[PDB]
């Protein structure tokens, strides 16, 4: 009934206050302990909402939108839940008024429809600013380092990740091809540029020191065939009263595995790769011929051999031809924390560059993978369509006062809802000032007079504890961030007000 | 403690409070009405058709139904006449407000506005169907008492029973010369002594003193019994009272206690009959009439249980005011005497309302059908927001005769369809027959009631529904 | 005897529980509201719209809400009405005060922001204040009476009472406080009877005592002018003692009953025309009253005779006595009245005292359907006469029906920008909170709320929008409500006005009472041992 | 006793919830089953399918809505709403004791008169049923049967897909072919609602694990449907290996490897770049296809393959061999593309050859909102079935204004037929006022003022003239609804003749079914 709607709104109020430290670089971490004993600690409002566990069924609306905002932006997306949470909180007295929830939903429908028209007008083409191919993405990467826990170690990736994304082909962009491997332990400044496949460490028995770890120009060969003696052989009936014929059972496969390893070596491949684990019989054979072999190629490792390396997989040893073999300029195996990493280098045909993330904290190393992945999504949609808006949360304030201008054109009962949507939009910078310790009323009075005069883009930077322009500070944001944010948050608000009752069985 | 109801739960709980009771009293209407049985906390039972004691003994868990008993007491104190055909109207309203209340989301005050307008048009209908009759004829009131006594076999004794009360009716009256025939019949007390016959009751115009004289064989005649408003102690003190009254030379004696032997010497020398102690309330009866004078005759009678004394003024004035008297009721048996008291005691209010409004409204379900048609006629003329609620009020008066049809167990649709023509168009005397369950003339068959019966009921019934529409929240379980 | 609760729960659990109770009583606001049923657990209940009666019998387990209940006690002393309407203003004051304290600003800046706003709020009301003057006839006193008749079910019958209450208060008119018009409380006697209708009530410019004569044979009317009247408390009622001769104890009671018999005989020696006795009188002592043309009255209430000595000016005496030891009745205890006329209303006689000396008084005899009706009509006219009392005491009156709350919008909006700093946000919330009162009226009116609220803002904005010194009309001032057609109607044509005391010294006292709840930090509860 | 208490109290429990399930103002509800799966939909008929119901009388009315999905299924939630109002009118008769036989005869005599009045409500039959201009009047109000968030996008995609998903022919009579599967529902989270469009190709969710090289320019792909998995002929039972000499042991592995090589080479000889496989693919096949670069298809059981029967037009062949062109389909381009942010298999045909089927890509952020869009897609097929199956669907006043005029017609039918049922018909004649009562409750309007204004606007027929205004009159859903009664034809709000014809016919017997129950006999478990 009517009380069920208010109960669904009040259930999301505790989530809105909990997400205040999330959005913004000046926020704080939140500890989420899951059933895997791994505690999730992040300063970004996306990864937190991904693994966040809820209770009340109405909280699934914030869970469903959390998966949609991840595939669009990936960082600073808490404002989607902040807007949807505040509109429901502000509409609590409005539900008791004469305005039905439909006119409120129709008010948000007209509010987001008039907001897209404003965003299109506020969109500024960066090519008219005489920005070269470097300063365009470089200034966009520096401002993308916000919302992340560690700002100091993020400065080490500024001049690197830009060259790492540019290393990927700009005509065809793929997230799995640019995929980054995580290395536990080590300083954040210890990273490297890798052009090829990486392995966890290796699986070996007895002495591992008899195999050379560095080759000059090996031929990369990846195979899915397993090497083992009498593994999958089905039960058979063998009647032998003799000696050699009974001994030939094991000797047949021992001679066959010797022919398999010989035909593969005749192709000239110094690097042998297998999918399923293999025995130790090939050790002595590989140690004398100075040929390195590693098995258990993962799923992400196969995708890198396909595109970057450009090899082939042939199970039959007699069918392996040099056309199925790859190559490379240099093969270097680096060891970190008593763990060797097989790394392919010198691959001009490789269209991607793999990064090695070394960090001591388990909670940070999980965020850094998604931290660089967010910048990949930023450089993706921005390179195709170039649009720049001021970041830091001041983009909505330019629209906030502008929404009051459309309310003068309404002149009706729905104007109270439009004025509420414009007032409830100002909670985002107030929560950003709350994490910074700034006064709520003092800054908000300055935020209103900010866009009242100069209009355009005025950012009110929070780093210098003063008022200013984020555009002059080179603080940028992709324009598509707030486009998908306001469009998706409108459907989230329309779903909550449309449910008058919740039915639960069992 | 809370016990608070808000939203739709507040209206549903209050409507169903008196709704279940309204179906229980459907057997209390008409001369064919059943007899309800009650259960007290002591395990006993009381079998009667009077709804006053029915709602008092029955304990309803909802406090909303408790007002209906208080609303019933108001109609019993003001009228209290023929509750079989009257008091049932208290529960015929809320039951008909159920179909549209929450479903149309109409606020109760909007219904209150339609309730105030329904009372305005209802007052004009009550006096429209009423017709005047001779107010001085006592034969018209004889057949009126016989209509409400049809629940028993007393019709055979109705000749003496009707004249028993009607002799006291014309005896009192006269509280005013002009403006309205106000009276008070509470001064006349009906004593019920089991045994004997009803014909032993002596009633006439005057003041009946129920007591005995000095000796049963004393002279039974007094010329002008003028009324005036251990052994050693009784003979000296009482003599200082009765004999002291003789200074103005009355021939009638009134004392608080009996007469001793010494007082008999000086009391009997006056040449008349001496009357010993008189009942306490009998002094208040003669105090209204009258040192009183102009007393025509005295008489004393003898019968085993108690004795009688007759005192006839025969001229009140020389204006004046009402006279008071006494009535003794002698029944055939013990269980018969107590049950018939309901019809005879209510006979005082039967003729009391005749003096108030000599005009006569049609009975036997004819009044409720007349109001139901007039309310249905003014509904289409008014229209507005009152269209729906004011039309349901017309259906509320239509379900009252449906309850009378329930005693027969037939189809009310067949009867009510014919009553919308022969009654509304034909005449106001058309109604439903109680005995045969058919449509006959009410005046020709003998079913009629004074205007005060319908006037003081429907007007009170409409005003009684105000408390039902004003309910919002209920708070209990604290203190008072 | 218990634990303690601190943190944001005190700013929430105590406030939200108060809001839950406050939202209940909002259904009785305005004439379009409904009345609550109060059950006495004894089988009878009382349905009333009075806020002081409902909140008193309502069980409240939160001490924070008990302070708001005590507001009706102090409000009825200074004002005398508002429990059906005005008391609701103390509810929404905590509604918007909760959202402010849950983020940053400390309640001190919020309350001091209300203090500086309330200080100028009295002057803001004085700007829109319309004094009572230049009105034709009693239209002012009639409109104030009809406004007091609002929120009551008998408000439709007020076409009569409106003219009666005005003349009844002119009857009790006295002079006190060095030449000031005063209307003493309780001087108007309200009587109840079953019969007739509401419009059939009688206007009595004097005191009326409801009672009957001692003996039913006594004279029912005393003619003549300048009839004296007196009130007597005399009681007529029936150690080691060695009993030897019964005549000894008989002689004692003979002297006791003999002196009491003389106590009535000493009354006619002073020429008492009318005798009022607190206790009963035997029929023997009533003979002296008939020959002397005295009307005896027995079984009187102490509070009934106390109001007679105040209104008429007679001196109350306990029994027969004087400066000496002799028991007698002095003539100094006799009062004076214009005439004694016995009015019989529903078998109930009434003693009419006209031309009082000490204090001028009046009486109102109400005749109605039944008990629960008349029982509601008692509180209906109890708070109604106090509204006009403050009207003629102070000629300042303010418009009703949400006009004050709609006008203070721009007053507080421009004042919030003047002070600025951190108090601008608190002042804006205090203005938006007062707009909830007309929104509650629309809930019970079954109409659109914001449709009228947008009209309350637009039509009342033309006052400050256009320059008032340049006239130009466009502003009818009040507007503010209509309870039937759902349209914008001026209060002058509607005839609904209320004294300024209904706002000043009402919300001013309520705001100072509500800010004490925001001051509460922790809570300590000690259970009885 | 069962009808007075058990029947009325159990049905009115869910009847109050169905008041928000009908009209353009229809509201969604959250229903969690015993398994824990949350369900959000605005259709009460969809609710009753997944809802667990105990009392049998409500379960009987659930089957009435299931039959509506076979025929109409558009705005059929009135079956639960109208029956609830018919029981409310009957509840007054139950307390009076009126015979249930006269009640059954009341609906039977009214049903014969109702079906005759529906034939007088038809105006402007649309015989084209092809172009979007004529179908705009039919499709647009059907969009209002569901969420009103965007009425421009949903109405345009259905009107545009006509020439795409539906069979296109010059003149198609004799029940032209139509299928519920003619439109595939693809739910992909992310993207704006405006990004949804109609694609002539087909999209499947899977990631090729191989070396796949997409051929775009040249096109000309050969595809075939394979019943059995790709491998040498396998024994359905479990055999036993027989090993004796070294020839059987060494050539055991070489036997299965060389035969599948020649078996898969015959497929490559036909220039087959893609296949359709209902079963899995062995590991030996994918290893040899690395050299040829031939696709495999991991799609689930044939319920998905039924869509590919029209697309490719290939007959499933269990044996591999060299499939003849009869079993060889045609697809223009096969490439893995990113639509809503994920990489899936996408068949993109600029100008393709496809038989009587196509797909519609759905772009939205909320997956729960996509569930209601799937129900809205079924309304598009229901609109096609409503046009195709009967000789025509004509036009009917929409927005629930159909039965408003029918009340005045049926009220006269009771007066024109005097008798004992004259009062029974009038009670059932005004029982249709629940339709404007139901919609105005969710429209934010007060039925006290609005409902008599609807009767005052329609009157009897019109003032003196030759014309019909009442056919163009209906209740207004808009912020301007407080002004008065808005028209329909201006906004082209219409209904279908078969919508109210099949609904009232089923609701006639459904109302008498519950009233025919004397007592409900139950049992444990």
């Amino acid at each position: 009934g009517k009380g069920q709607i208010i109960s669904n709104i009040n259930a999301c109020v505790a989530v809105q206050e909990a997400l205040k430290p999330t959005l913004g670089p000046l926020g704080s971490d939140i500890l989420i302990v899951t059933s895997n004993q791994k505690t999730t600690i992040s300063n970004d409002g996306a990864t937190i909402l991904k693994l966040l566990d809820v209770v009340h069924p109405a909280a699934k609306t914030l869970v469903d939108i959390s998966r949609a905002q991840d595939a669009e932006v990936g960082d600073g997306t808490t404002s989607v839940t902040i807007l949807a949470g505040e509109l429901m909180k502000e509409a609590k007295p409005f539900l008791e008024e004469g305005i039905s929830s439909h006119l409120i939903m129709k008010g948000y429908r007209k509010a987001v429809s008039l907001a897209v028209e404003k965003i299109n007008e506020l969109a500024v083409d960066i090519t008219s600013e005489k920005s070269s191919g470097r300063e365009l993405l470089e200034r966009c990467a520096r401002t993308a380092m916000s919302s992340k826990l560690i700002h100091n170690n993020a400065d080490f990736f500024v001049k690197m990740c830009v060259d790492a994304v540019l290393s990927l082909d700009r005509n065809d962009l793929d997230d799995k091809l640019i995929g980054i491997k995580k290395i536990p332990g080590g300083a954040m400044e210890e990273s490297l540029f890798i052009n090829g496949v990486a392995f966890k460490k290796t699986f070996s028995y007895a002495g591992f020191e008899q195999q050379p770890k560095k080759f000059n120009n090996p031929k990369i060969l990846s195979l899915n065939v397993e090497l083992e003696l009498k593994a999958e052989k089905d039960n058979a009936e063998v009647r032998v009263e003799h000696v050699e014929d009974y001994q030939a059972i094991v000797d047949a496969e021992w001679q066959l595995i010797f022919e398999k390893l010989r035909q593969v070596e005749e192709t000239g491949a110094n690097i042998v790769l297998s999918k399923l684990p293999i025995g130790d019989l090939a050790t002595q054979f590989f140690a004398d011929r100075n040929i390195f072999c590693a098995g258990r190629v993962s799923a992400d490792d196969m995708n890198r051999v396909i595109q970057a390396v450009g090899g082939s997989i042939q199970s039959t040893t007699s069918d392996i031809k040099p056309e199925h073999l790859g190559t490379c300029a240099l093969f270097e195996e680096m060891q970190i924390g008593s763990e060797r990493y097989n790394l392919f280098q010198g691959c001009p045909q490789a269209k991607t560059c793999t990064l090695l993330l070394r960090g001591g904290a388990e909670q940070v190393i999980a965020e850094v993978e998604r931290s660089l992945h967010d910048a990949i999504m930023i450089v993706k949609r921005a390179l195709q369509n170039k649009l720049i808006v001021a970041g830091g949360g001041a983009t909505e304030m330019e629209v906030s006062k502008c929404l009051r201008d459309y309310s003068k054109t309404i002149a009706g009962k729905q104007q109270m809802i439009i004025n509420a949507f414009a007032k409830a939009l100002e909670v985002i910078p107030r929560q950003l000032c709350e994490n910074a310790g700034f006064d709520a009323i003092e800054i908000l009075n300055k935020l209103r007079l900010a866009h009242s005069k100069g209009e355009k883009w005025y950012g009110v930077v929070f780093e210098t504890e003063n008022i200013g322009d984020n555009f002059a500070k080179f603080v940028w944001e992709p324009a598509l961030v707030k486009i998908n944010a306001l469009n998706s948050a409108t459907e989230a608000t329309n779903l909550i007000l449309s449910v008058d009752e919740t039915i639960t069985n069992k | 403690s809370q016990e608070r109801t808000t939203g739709r739960q507040a209206q549903i709980s209050n409507i169903t409070a008196a709704k279940a009771v309204a179906d229980v009293i459907r057997t209390c209407l008409g001369p064919k009405a059943m007899l309800k049985m009650l259960l007290d906390p002591m395990g006993g039972l009381v079998l009667t058709n009077d709804g006053h004691a029915i709602l008092r003994e029955i304990d309803v868990a909802h406090p909303a139904a408790k007002s209906m008993l208080e609303l019933s007491r108001t109609q019993d104190e003001e009228v209290g006449d023929g509750t079989t055909t009257v008091i049932i109207l208290a529960g015929e309203i809320l039951a008909q407000c159920a179909p549209y209340l929450i479903e149309k989301n109409i606020h109760p005050v909007i219904i209150i506005q339609a309730l105030k307008k329904a009372l305005t048009d209802a007052l004009e209908v009550i006096k429209q169907v009423s017709k005047p009759v001779d107010v001085e004829n006592d034969a018209a009131m004889k057949k009126l008492i016989q209509a409400s006594i049809g629940t028993k076999y007393v019709i055979h004794w109705s000749e003496k029973m009707c004249e028993l009360a009607l002799d006291a009716v014309k005896t009192v009256r006269k509280d005013l010369g002009q403006t309205f025939e106000i009276d008070i019949k509470r001064y006349v007390r009906v004593e019920k002594i089991p045994g004997g016959d009803v014909l032993d009751s002596r009633v006439l115009k005057g003041v009946l003193l129920n007591k005995d004289v000095v000796h049963p064989k004393m002279s039974r005649h007094i010329e002008n019994p003028r009324v005036v408003l251990i052994l050693q102690i009784e003979e000296e003190q009482v003599q200082l009272m009765c004999e002291q009254i003789l200074a103005v030379r009355p021939t009638l004696v009134i004392t608080e206690k009996g007469v001793s032997d010494l007082a008999q010497h000086y009391l009997l020398k006056g040449g008349c009959s001496v009357l010993r102690r008189v009942k306490k309330s009998d002094n208040n009866r003669i105090a209204r009439v009258t040192v009183g004078t102009n007393c025509g005759l005295f008489k004393v009678e003898m019968i085993g249980d108690e004795y009688f004394s007759f005192l006839d003024n025969c001229k009140e004035p020389l204006s004046g005011l009402q006279k008071a008297c006494t009535i003794m009721l002698r029944g055939g048996s013990k269980d018969i005497l107590n049950e018939i008291d309901r019809n005879l005691q209510d006979a005082m209010a039967v003729a009391r309302n005749v003096m108030l409004s000599p005009s006569l409204s049609p009975g036997g379900g004819a009044t409720e059908m007349a109001v139901s048609v007039k309310l249905a006629e003014k509904a289409k003329q008014l229209e507005g927001i009152q269209q729906w609620p004011y039309q349901a009020v017309a259906d509320a008066m239509e379900c009252i005769p449906r309850t009378l049809i329930q005693n027969a167990g037939g189809d009310p649709i067949r009867l009510l369809s014919q009553l919308r023509a022969k009654h509304a168009q034909g005449n106001f005397t058309t109604g439903i027959d109680g005995d045969k369950g058919k449509i006959v003339d009410m005046v020709s068959y003998g079913i009629w009631e004074p205007e005060v019966i319908k006037q003081q009921s429907v007007k009170t019934a409409i005003e009684s529904a105000c408390l039902l529409l004003r309910v919002d929240d209920i708070v209990s379980g604290v203190r008072k | 005897g218990g634990e303690k609760i601190s943190g944001d729960d005190i700013r929430n659990q105590n406030v939200l529980a108060t809001m839950a109770v406050a939202n209940v009583v909002k259904s009785s606001l305005g004439p379009v509201g409904l009345d609550k049923m109060l059950v006495d657990d004894i089988g009878d209940f009382t349905v009333t719209n009075d806020g002081a009666t409902i909140l008193s019998l309502l069980d409240v387990q939160h001490p924070a809400g008990k302070i708001l209940v005590e507001l009706a006690q102090q409000q009825d002393r200074e004002i005398g009405d508002g429990t059906t309407s005005v008391v609701i203003i103390a509810s929404e004051l905590l509604k918007r005060a909760n959202e402010l304290v849950k983020n940053k600003i400390h309640p001190t800046t919020i309350i001091t922001g209300f203090r500086v706003a309330l200080r100028e709020a009295i002057r803001f009301i004085n700007e829109v204040l319309s004094t009572s003057v230049d009105t034709l006839g009693k239209e002012t006193l009639i409109n104030i009476a009809k406004t007091s008749m609002s929120s009551k079910i008998i408000g439709a019958d007020s076409d009569f009472f409106s003219n009666m209450v005005v003349d009844a208060l002119l009857a009790v008119k006295t002079q006190n406080s060095k030449g000031e018009i005063k209307y003493p409380v309780k001087a108007v006697n309200v009587l109840k009877a079953h019969g007739k209708s509401a419009t059939e009530s009688l206007l009595v410019p004097g005191y009326a005592l409801n009672c009957t004569v001692a003996s039913q044979a006594m004279p029912k009317r005393i003619a003549g002018g300048n009839v004296k009247i007196a009130c007597l408390d005399l009681n007529l009622q029936k150690v080691q003692i060695n009993i030897d001769d019964p005549e000894q104890l008989e002689q004692i009671r003979k002297r006791e009953a003999g002196i009491v018999l003389e106590r009535v005989k000493k009354i006619i020696d002073a020429g008492a025309q009318v005798v009022l006795t607190t206790k009963g009188i035997d029929d023997l002592c009533l003979k002296e009253f008939v020959e002397a043309k005295i009307m005896g009255v027995r079984r009187c209430k102490k509070e009934d005779l106390r109001r007679i000595a105040r209104a008429t000016g007679a001196t109350l005496v306990s029994s027969m006595s004087n400066l000496e030891g002799e028991e007698t009745f002095e003539s100094s205890y006799l009062g004076l009245c214009d005439e004694v006329v016995q009015a019989k209303f529903s078998d109930d006689e009434c003693i009419l005292i006209k031309g009082t000396s000490k204090h001028s008084s009046s009486s109102i005899i109400l005749r109605g359907a039944n008990d629960y009706s008349l029982d509601e009509m008692e509180r209906s006219l109890h708070d109604s006469l106090s509204v006009v009392k403050r009207t003629l005491e102070s000629g300042n009156v303010v418009p009703g029906g949400g006009c004050v709350e709609a006008a203070l919008n721009i007053y507080l909006d421009n004042f919030a920008t003047t002070v600025g700093s951190r108090e601008q946000l608190a002042i804006a919330e205090f203005a938006a909170a007062l707009l909830i009162i007309p929104k509650t009226l629309a809930v019970n009116a079954a109409k659109d709320s914001s449709e009228l609220v947008a009209k309350l803002r637009s039509y009342h904005a033309a006052s400050q929008m256009a320059k008032p010194e340049d006239v130009k009309r466009r502003s009818y001032r009040n507007y503010g409500l209509d309870l039937i057609r759902g349209k914008i109607v001026d209060e002058i044509h509607a005839g609904v006005l209320e004294p300024t005391i209904s706002k000043v010294k009402s919300l001013k006292s309520a705001l100072e009472a509500c800010v004490a709840i925001l001051r509460i930090d922790t809570m300590i509860t000690v259970d009885p041992e | 006793d069962g009808q007075i208490i058990k029947s009325i109290a159990a049905i009115r429990e869910l009847h109050q919830m169905c008041l928000t399930s009908m009209g353009p103002c229809g509201r969604n509800k959250i229903i969690v089953n015993h398994l824990g799966k949350i369900i959000i939909t605005n259709d009460a008929a969809t609710m009753l399918r997944e809802l667990d119901i105990v009392h049998p009388a409500v379960k009987v009315l659930v089957m009435a809505t299931e039959q509506q999905k076979i025929d109409m299924g558009d705005g059929t939630n009135l079956v639960m709403i109208l029956a609830g109002e018919l029981l409310n009118v009957s509840e007054k008769l139950i307390s009076m004791g009126l015979s249930a036989v006269e009640i059954i005869q009341g609906y039977n005599m009214a049903r014969k008169f109702t079906l005759k009045e529906l034939d007088e409500m038809v105006v402007g039959e649309i015989t084209d049923k092809n172009d979007k201009n004529e179908l705009l009047k039919m499709i647009k109000p059907v969009i209002s049967s569901k969420k009103y968030g965007s009425e421009d996008i949903l109405s345009e995609l259905v009107s545009e897909a006509v020439s795409h998903v539906l069979p296109v022919a010059q003149q198609a009579g004799e029940i032209p072919y139509f299928n519920v599967d003619s439109i595939r529902v693809v739910k992909i989270m992310g993207g704006s609602l405006s990004n949804s469009t109609v694609i002539k190709g087909m999209v499947f969710n899977r990631e090729p694990e191989g070396h796949v090289k997409s051929l775009s320019e040249d096109k000309k792909h050969k595809v075939a449907v394979f019943t059995c998995p790709l491998d040498i002929a396998n024994t359905e039972t479990k055999g036993t290996v027989l090993l004796h000499n070294a020839q059987e042991m060494l050539d055991f592995s070489k036997g299965e490897e060389k035969q599948i090589d020649a078996m898969m080479k015959e497929i490559a000889d036909m220039g087959v770049e893609c296949i359709v496989a209902g079963a899995g693919v062995g590991e030996l096949a994918l290893h040899y296809l690395n050299r040829y670069g031939i696709l495999v298809l991991k799609v689930p059981s044939k319920f998905e393959l039924r869509r590919l029967c029209r697309v490719c037009g290939a007959t499933p062949l269990p044996r591999l061999g060299a499939p003849t062109p009869e079993e060889l389909g045609l697809v223009e381009t096969v490439k893995t593309m990113e639509i809503g942010g994920d990489r899936v298999t996408v068949f993109k045909q600029e100008q393709g050859e496809i038989s009587r089927t196509s797909t519609i890509i759905l772009r939205g952020a909320t997956q729960n909102n996509l569930d209601d869009i799937e129900r809205a897609i079924d309304d598009g097929v229901a609109a096609v079935k409503g046009l195709m199956k009967p000789s025509g669907g004509k036009l009917l006043p929409g927005a629930g204004a159909t039965e408003i005029e029918l009340i005045s017609r049926i009220t006269k039918y009771g007066e024109r037929t005097p008798g004992l049922l004259q009062l029974a018909i009038k009670q059932f004649a005004v029982a249709f006022e629940v339709v404007p009562r139901t919609l105005a409750e969710t429209a934010g309007l007060d039925v006290n003022e609005v409902l008599p204004n609807l009767y005052a606007a329609h009157n009897v027929t019109e003032p003196g003239a030759v014309k019909t205004d009442h056919l163009y009159k209906g209740v207004d859903i808009d912020g301007e609804s407080d002004e008065g009664v808005k028209d329909i034809r201006e906004e082209n709000i219409y209904d279908m003749l078969a919508t109210k014809k099949f609904a009232i016919n089923v609701a006639t017997e459904a109302a008498t079914t519950v009233l025919s129950i004397d007592q409900i006999i139950m049992a444990k478990k």
